[PDB]
């Protein structure tokens, strides 16, 4: 063989979830490297029990940005109401990190459901990922998010069998992505 | 048992074509007809259009068919073109007058399709409104491809996965996608095309491109232990040029001069010194390359071709089964 | 979670991916291009075996763009010289890969240097990674920046100069968050 092996499975009907700090490159601008990573610390650790619970995987932080799936790594069918209820989980526990540690923490989340591939690439530092337009597509909500809600496409809703009351996203407005590829968006109450 | 097979050459070497041949030999022709009649446009206008930019300047031998030339002209950009009735008839008295014609003659200082003598020779049969295409007629049309395309069919409860791919430099970055899995390459080259230069650019000899695709190709980094089997494709044109006498081989490529027919080389019933000489020096070129490197890890297997064929085609084709279940491909 | 104090850290991106990445069913929904990223990849993680490159710690593959530092391991500013170095290399590597692909992909670098800090965060994994508003600049200097370039901020071009380096101005940028930055792009 003269390609590599690739460590790489595709994984049908599954949800993602992205959520990112608003302004945080103005943030570290402002107070002290030891003390950001701390806030930034208090405020993933406490993701990371979140998604446990919920039965969403953490993939990885990029920073400011945390992600997570759920469907994997075995197929649930609950799956779409996992995401839904881990945004629901992280937009409250945002608010107590804000309120024990003076800092400005606002997170936009981001949610679409569909195919992705996951694995890992290279040969060192391995760290588990996931790929595909819907991936893409999910990284595209959070950025067309709003400030402490959980924005949703249509894809995700036919998941949802109605349990939560949503409203009009308008995400084609906030998000160039969104619009040329002509997602109907909604926000959740 | 399923083979995956990928179509691998420059522009317009004749790869969808060698395709069309395995429909018609192991698998809305309505829809073919505008291609065709786009095909027979664009022949007429493109050989009109260099009679001026030439050097020197071919002149008409009709001074009454200047008028047919300003009319075409005037009608080459058209989007959505009827074709009226007129038109085949001016095509049809340009593509008669001997100016046009020497022009033609000309055709390799110039891009123009394949097809261009065989649809111009037809244009009352193509004209009609109750105009059947035959099967000679859609191996004949060309049309461009731009990403891959998958063909299946069976020989014998055999399965072949067959990808058809595009040539021009631009799609090449496609090929990629798959190379990982392959069991083999067919390579296909304008044996002919040696006294013409690539559209990309107007000015890289076309067979030397295709040499160096060739090479691209036999060491490539992915493909180490992929064997390739060539079509030397296009040898009805080749016989014709070189016969002819008008553009000569050793123009083009100077280690011709020094070229003698290999002893083992077996010719066709009736076929000329000259020609078996073009044809073998040609296969040369591209046997001296997969020679260099390799070591056995992978082989190379030369086929004299003719993709309009569909008897050589199949004939061949029958040459290739017999390569691929054989070394256990 | 150590403090440090002089830390080069650098984005290499390969903007031309994301459009070359289609989803087919002759290209297995994608995973036939990142077949071709998984190569890519592997490329540029076989030159952090290479002697001279010993300083470099590969921190992670952020898509498709790969992200390094040095001095993570502490003649006293040529660490910031080394990234540079590796920066060129990752270049050598891409082209390897164009010569058997096909294609014309370009890498895009951003390089800058400052204090960071470095550990594991989160109660998953125990991911090593690095912090701070040094890690920020240079990111924007790759978000920024051009194809075939590599673009760093003035305090970097300063000591790239030291070490016998040219810069050139690009300019006076605004880097969203951190406001008007004058920013060089080093000299191949
Ligand atoms: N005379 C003759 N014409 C041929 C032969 N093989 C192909 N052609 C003609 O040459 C033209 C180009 O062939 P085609 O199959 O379209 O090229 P291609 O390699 O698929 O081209 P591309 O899609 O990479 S741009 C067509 O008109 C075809 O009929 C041959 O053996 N003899
Ligand atoms: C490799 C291709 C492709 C399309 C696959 C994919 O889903 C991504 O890797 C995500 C979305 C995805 O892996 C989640 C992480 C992150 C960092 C958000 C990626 C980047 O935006 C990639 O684009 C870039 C610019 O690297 C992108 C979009 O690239
Ligand atoms: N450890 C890290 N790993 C990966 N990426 C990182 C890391 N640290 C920082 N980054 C990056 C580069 C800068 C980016 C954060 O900026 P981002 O693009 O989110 O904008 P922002 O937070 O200023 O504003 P906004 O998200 O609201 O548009 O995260
Ligand atoms: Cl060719
Ligand atoms: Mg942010
Ligand atoms: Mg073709
Ligand atoms: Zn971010
Ligand atoms: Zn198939």
């Amino acid at each position: 063989m003269m390609f590599h092996k690739i460590y790489i499975q595709k994984h049908d009907n599954v949800s993602i979830l992205f959520a990112d700090i608003e302004g945080f490159t103005s943030l570290a601008s402002q107070c002290t490297a030891q003390e950001l990573v701390m806030t930034l610390n208090e405020l993933f650790a406490r993701f990371d029990k979140l998604a446990a619970e919920n039965h969403c995987l953490r993939i990885k932080i990029l920073g400011d940005c945390y992600y997570c799936v759920s469907g994997l790594p075995e197929a649930r069918a609950d799956h779409a109401h996992c995401c839904v209820e881990m945004g629901m989980d992280m937009i409250e526990a945002i608010s107590l990190v804000r309120e024990m540690t003076g800092v400005n923490v606002n997170m936009r989340v981001g949610i679409h459901s569909g195919r992705v591939h996951c694995g890992v690439l290279g040969l060192r530092k391995w760290q588990f990922d996931v790929w595909s337009n819907d991936v893409t597509l999910a990284n595209h909500m959070e950025a067309g998010g709003k400030a402490g809600r959980i924005h949703i496409t249509k894809a995700t809703l036919s998941y949802l069998n109605g349990d939560y009351e949503v409203e009009p996203g308008c995400g084609g407005e906030r998000n160039a992505y969104l619009k040329e590829h002509s997602i109907e968006t909604f926000l959740i109450l | 048992a399923t083979h995956r097979l990928l179509l691998l050459g420059a522009g317009e070497s004749g790869k969808s074509t060698i395709v069309k041949q395995m429909r018609i030999l192991h698998v809305e022709k309505a829809t073919k007809v505008q291609d065709i009649k786009n095909n027979l446009k664009e022949a007429i206008e493109t050989i009109v259009a260099a009679m001026s930019n030439l050097v020197p300047p071919v002149e008409l031998a009709n001074p009454e068919n200047q008028f047919r030339v300003d009319y075409i002209l005037s009608v080459m950009n058209v989007p959505d073109f009827d074709f009226p009735p007129e038109f085949y008839e001016h095509a049809k008295a340009l593509w008669e007058d001997e100016g046009v014609r020497a022009c033609y003659e000309r055709s390799n200082e110039y891009q123009l399709i394949d097809c261009a003598q065989y649809f111009l020779d037809k244009i009352d049969v193509i004209k009609q409104d109750d105009y059947v295409p035959s099967d000679q007629d859609l191996l004949r049309c060309r049309v461009l491809t731009s990403g891959i395309f998958e063909t299946k069919f069976q020989v014998d409860k055999v399965n072949f996965h067959m990808f058809d791919v595009g040539g021009q430099r631009d799609e090449r970055r496609k090929w990629i996608q798959c190379f990982n899995d392959v069991t083999a390459i067919i390579f296909v080259v304008a044996s002919s095309s040696y006294n013409m230069v690539i559209r990309e650019d107007n000015q890289t000899n076309r067979l030397q491109e295709a040499l160096n695709l060739f090479k691209s190709i036999w060491n490539n980094r992915w493909l180490r232990t992929i064997s390739v089997i060539l079509f030397l494709n296009k040898q009805d044109l080749l016989a014709e040029k070189v016969l002819a006498g008008k553009s000569k081989i050793e123009d083009y490529f100077p280690e011709f001069a020094r070229y003698t027919t290999p002893e083992d080389a077996t010719p066709e019933p009736g076929e000329d010194p000259r020609v078996t000489r073009a044809k073998y020096f040609i296969r040369d070129e591209f046997l001296r390359i997969s020679t260099a490197s390799g070591d056995g890890r992978h082989y190379c297997y030369p086929h004299f071709t003719c993709a309009v064929d569909t008897e050589n085609i199949r004939r061949v084709f029958n040459d290739c089964r017999d390569i691929i279940q054989r070394m256990h491909l | 979670h150590q403090s440090y104090d002089c830390v080069c850290v650098m984005f290499a991106s390969i903007p031309d991916f994301k459009e070359f990445y289609t989803e087919s069913d002759v290209n297995k929904e994608g995973l036939e291009c990142l077949r071709l990223l998984n190569e890519i990849i592997a490329d540029f993680d076989d030159l952090l075996s290479k002697p001279k490159f010993s300083g470099v710690e590969k921190i992670k593959t952020i898509g498709s763009t790969y992200m390094a530092a040095t001095g993570l391991s502490a003649r006293q500013y040529m660490h910031i010289g080394t990234m540079v170095e590796f920066a060129y290399a990752l270049v050598g590597k891409l082209d390897a890969i164009n010569k058997h692909s096909f294609n014309d992909f370009k890498l895009r670098v951003g390089i800058n240097h400052g204090p960071v800090i470095a550990g594991v965060i989160g109660a998953q994994k125990p991911q090593y990674d690095i912090w701070g508003n040094t890690v920020n600049v240079a990111s924007r200097m790759d978000s920024t920046g051009v194809l075939d370039k590599i673009q760093v901020t003035e305090e970097t071009s300063l000591i790239l100069q030291t070490l016998g380096y040219t810069c050139t101005c690009r300019g006076i940028i605004n880097v969203k968050g951190k406001g008007d930055l004058k920013t060089y792009f080093v000299n191949t």
